[PDB]
C-alpha cells in the first residue's frame, strides 16, 4: 500500500494444514517496514524463483 | 517521573504524570491511545 508516498508492507507468516490451496479462519498482518519512497506506482509482477 | 511535568516527545506534546508502563508495545509503535483517543502512554524516542 502507498500511503501518501509511504510504501507501508505488512506480514505475517503462520502455519497451516491445507485443505483446498487455501485454508480459513482468522489472522491479524502486522507491519513489516515504512518506506517514504514517494513515487507513484500503477502495476507489479512477481519474481518467481 | 513520578511528577507533573509537560511533554515534547519528537513534538507528542501534553502535561501530566509519567509513570513506568505496565502494557505492551509493536517493534514500531510510538504511543499508545485509551478509548477516547486521547494519547496514554508514549514511547520514547531515544530509549526503548
Amino acid at each position: 500500500k502507498n500511503i501518501d508516498g509511504y510504501f507501508k508492507i505488512y506480514s505475517k507468516h503462520t502455519p497451516i494444514n491445507l485443505v483446498r490451496d487455501l485454508p480459513q479462519g482468522f489472522s491479524a498482518l502486522e507491519p513489516l517496514v515504512d518506506l517514504p519512497i514517494g513515487i507513484n506506482i500503477t502495476r507489479f509482477q512477481t519474481l518467481l524463483a | 517521573k513520578n511528577k507533573c511535568v509537560n511533554f515534547n516527545f519528537n513534538g507528542l506534546t501534553g502535561t501530566g504524570v509519567l509513570t513506568e508502563s505496565n502494557k505492551k508495545f509493536l517493534p514500531f509503535q510510538q504511543f499508545g491511545r485509551d478509548i477516547a483517543d486521547t494519547t496514554d502512554a508514549v514511547r520514547d524516542p531515544q530509549t526503548l
